């Protein structure tokens, strides 16, 4: 999931949303994720929403 | 024209200092009478090149930070923009028509603050944390940057609880 | 005879004052043409547009990331040109005629230039013969002749491409039947579109036999 | 009225100014005069702080910049092209072209002794008749009574023959050139047949 | 230390100019400001033609003084990918935002590439 | 000598109507620029103003 | 580098060889 210059609340909404659907495993069981996030929210300076 | 021949000009060429040595013994003696007319030079200060539409362009400057507080010697801050390689330009935070070409541009060290605090709590301000409703200054308040970047998804979570508006179709 | 009759070039150099965007700014190329070819020194082509009385402006064929500031462009004499000949038929190439279908050079093919004037009046005759598209709504309502341009306008995906194939795959069902002096040969050219919505027509193509 | 030919004709407002400076320092028999004026006044900023003021500050007046480079230039036998020169560019802010005039002043002069430079580079070090043959080829790849002066170096990625370097044009008459160069061509012919 | 360490000369927003007294870094190459509050790479988008070249900053500009040195990485954006990147936010710049130590990386590749070619598309529906 | 602040009135020596510029910006290299409120035609470059 | 404020120059007027013409051109005997 790339989020490109689109809301911090919904980066955090989907990424606890995928700790409580076992998408994302947190702590020593990681490598059994099957989601991998990379964002680029809208509070950004506009050179890192350009590449992100 | 290019810098590969005008580096070459770096090194010494001339092989003749009939007017070196000459103008070397005059030029001090020269810029002696004329020092009523010289406004005196500015490096770490700024001067005011062209002020016009609500932007200020400065000379001198040289350690600006981008963005950061500038007062002019009329009393006005401005916010420095963009530091071009000649000039410094700020937006001014008030009016331009008290700003001069040749007035002194200080620099307030400080990227654009507010005060911030309990003190502020009651007060009207204007656009930049002055007070405006004449009962003083605003006391128990420290200064903080206006331009601070937001919390990342990481120091946030989720809205759990309500702010009442008390307007009945709102809160309904 | 190459070898009795030889002299290697003077080769007029340039030095990238500045680049961006695929823009190249070059100083020097003194005696470059209009639309010439050049050459860098990264190995990407470009071509010489504005010549400017203190630089010359050259497009990049290609990633500008290759070129710095001071690198040396070599121009190559020539206008740009592609290979035509029927070496080309079978083949996709990109927008210079290299090949990018992966099948080797293209033989039994002969560089032209790509700027030709177009054949004057006392060039040409009437369009009299048919180009038969095999859409029935074309060749019944708006019928194309052979040596005709014809507009297909339209919105985004109201079957423009269709038109267009279905011209291209009705040749191949026409070259079967007709003598040899009256088959048409198709070129597509397909700019600024996916490159797997070209992969999706040369499979077409192929599938049709076209 | 009737001016001298410059030879190469230049960009555009310090190239051009350097280019009139040229035509009234050859029809004064002061070429070499104004150049050395002008090696002194490049070397003149580099010591004093308070004349390269008079071309970067823009707060310095006007007419004290005009006065200060009038009365500092008034003697020392300069040229009179000099010293006309140097209140027309304080006149108008435009003491700072004076590193370009300069340098376009340089293009002129040195195509005014035609010599051009040039680089040689060689498979190994030349002998002298392998220096002597070699400018037979090279005076008759510049197109005028111009003297070429050379700078050998030395590369055995070239399987002999040279590679003249002239700054804006390269000829190369090297083998290993000419080994690729023909490659190519039977890589071609036998396509053709 | 001295070349291939250009200092900024001059910041209008996010475009900063940086000029390097030799050695230019290529386009698209990363640049790190030193002195800086946070971490500011600069992606080198143009070559401006004296030495300068214009980049894009890739976090916040206010704090960048026209002399601040800047070192060039010799390459692209370069961020942890492969398997230990699962399950981990990062940023535009391959740093960790979630808290939760540093990506092990099967590689660190550059955001840079060109598209697949002609004959590495796959035409199936 | 030092410019005119802007918003000040100047007023043109020697013209036929009383012509009444007002300062609008400061140019740099000593000059503002100016909007008339009266017609210009007739005037000359050189012409001395004066500050109010 | 001391000399490199004076690399670059730009100029108030575009028309500023027809004033330097006319300083040197009287500077011929
Ligand atoms: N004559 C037709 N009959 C049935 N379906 C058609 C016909 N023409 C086109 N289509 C369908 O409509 C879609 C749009 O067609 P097409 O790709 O030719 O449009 P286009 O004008 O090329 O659009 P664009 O180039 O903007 O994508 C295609 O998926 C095609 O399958
Ligand atoms: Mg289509």
């Amino acid at each position: 999931f790339a989020g490109v210059g689109e809301r911090t609340r919904e980066g955090n909404d989907l990424y606890r949303e995928m700790i409580e659907s076992g998408v994302i495993k947190l702590g020593a069981e990681r490598g059994n994720s099957k989601c991998t996030l990379v964002y680029g929210q809208m509070n950004e300076p506009p050179g890192a929403r350009a590449r992100v | 024209a290019d810098a590969k021949a005008l580096d070459e000009l770096r090194k010494p060429k001339f092989s003749s200092k009939y007017l070196i040595q000459h103008v070397s013994q005059k030029l001090i003696p020269a810029v002696k009478e004329w020092e009523k007319s010289y406004q005196p030079p500015v490096i770490h200060l700024g001067r005011v090149l062209s002020v016009g539409d609500g932007i200020a362009r400065v000379y001198g400057l040289k350690s600006v930070q981008a963005g950061e507080l500038v007062c002019f010697d009329s009393g006005v801050k401005g916010m420095a923009l963009n530091l071009q390689a000649d000039h410094v330009g700020v937006v001014v935070f008030g009016n331009d028509s008290v700003i001069h070409q040749g007035d002194l541009v200080y620099r307030t060290g400080q990227i654009v603050n507010v005060p911030i605090g309990p003190g502020t709590l009651g007060r009207v301000t204007d656009g930049l944390g002055q007070p405006i409703d004449g009962k003083g200054p605003l006391t128990n308040v420290r200064s903080s940057l206006v331009e601070v970047k937001a919390p990342g998804i990481i120091a946030r979570q989720s809205v759990r609880e309500p702010l009442f508006t008390g307007v009945k179709a709102v809160d309904a | 005879e190459w070898e009795k009759s030889y002299q290697p070039p003077v080769i007029h150099l340039g030095r990238v004052l500045s680049v961006g965007d695929g823009i190249a700014r070059v100083y020097g190329l003194k005696s470059v043409q209009a639309g010439e070819l050049v050459c860098f020194d990264s190995g990407v082509k470009g071509m010489a547009l504005n010549l400017q009385a203190d630089h010359v402006g050259v497009v990049v064929f290609g990633n500008d990331s290759v070129i710095h500031q001071g690198d040396l462009v070599y121009r190559t004499g020539q206008i740009v040109n592609v290979p035509i000949g029927p070496g080309t038929l079978g083949r996709v190439t990109d927008g210079l005629g290299q090949p990018i279908d992966g099948k080797g050079p293209l033989t039994n093919v002969r560089s032209s230039l790509v700027e030709v004037k177009a054949p004057g009046i006392i060039a040409r005759q009437s369009v009299r013969e048919p180009l038969f598209t095999g859409v029935k709504a074309v060749d019944a309502l708006v019928p194309i002749g052979r040596g005709q341009r014809e507009l297909i306008i339209g919105d985004r995906q109201t079957g423009k491409t269709a038109v267009a194939i279905d011209a291209i795959i009705h040749q191949k069902n026409c070259n079967e039947q007709v003598p040899k002096a009256q088959r048409v040969y198709c070129v597509y050219v397909a700019v600024g579109q996916k490159r797997s919505t070209v992969a999706q027509l040369v499979k077409l193509f192929t599938q049709t036999g076209a | 009225l009737k001016l001298p030919t410059a030879p190469l004709q230049l960009s555009g407002t310090s190239a051009q100014i350097a280019t009139l400076l040229w035509q009234v320092a050859a029809k004064e028999n002061q070429l070499d005069k104004v150049q050395d004026e002008l090696y002194q006044f490049i070397e003149l900023f580099k010591q004093h702080s308070e004349l390269r003021r008079l071309a970067t500050d823009p707060f310095v007046p006007t007419l004290v910049r005009t006065k200060i480079i009038s009365s500092v230039l008034k003697d020392s036998g300069a040229s009179e092209i000099t010293k006309k020169l140097f209140e027309a560019l304080a006149d108008e802010g435009a003491l700072s072209a004076l590193l370009e005039v300069t340098v376009n002043y340089e293009e002129l002069m040195l195509a005014h002794k035609k010599e051009v430079y040039c680089t040689v580079i060689t498979a190994e070090p030349l002998d002298k008749l392998e220096r002597v043959e070699l400018t037979k080829k090279a005076e008759k790849f510049v197109d005028a009574g111009f003297k070429l002066v050379m700078q050998e170096k030395i590369d055995k990625k070239l399987l002999g023959g040279f590679v003249i370097e002239f700054s804006d044009r390269r000829v190369d008459m090297s083998t290993a050139k000419k080994v690729e160069e023909f490659n190519n061509f039977v890589n071609k012919l036998v396509l053709s047949i | 230390p001295a070349i291939d360490a250009g200092y900024v000369s001059q910041v209008i927003g996010p475009v900063v100019d940086v000029r390097f007294d030799g050695e230019l870094p290529s386009i698209l190459s990363s640049l790190e400001v030193e002195g800086h509050s946070v971490r500011l790479v600069l992606e080198v988008a143009q070559h401006m033609g004296d030495n300068t070249v214009r980049c894009i900053a890739m976090d916040s500009t206010d704090g960048l003084v026209r002399g601040q040195k800047v070192v060039d990485t010799g390459s692209p954006i370069k961020v942890p990918v492969g398997r230990g990147t699962l399950g981990r936010i990062m940023n535009v710049i391959g740093e960790p935002v979630d808290e939760q130590g540093p990506i092990d990386a099967a590689d660190i590749w550059s955001i840079h590439r060109e598209a697949p070619e002609f004959t590495e598309q796959s035409t199936e529906q």
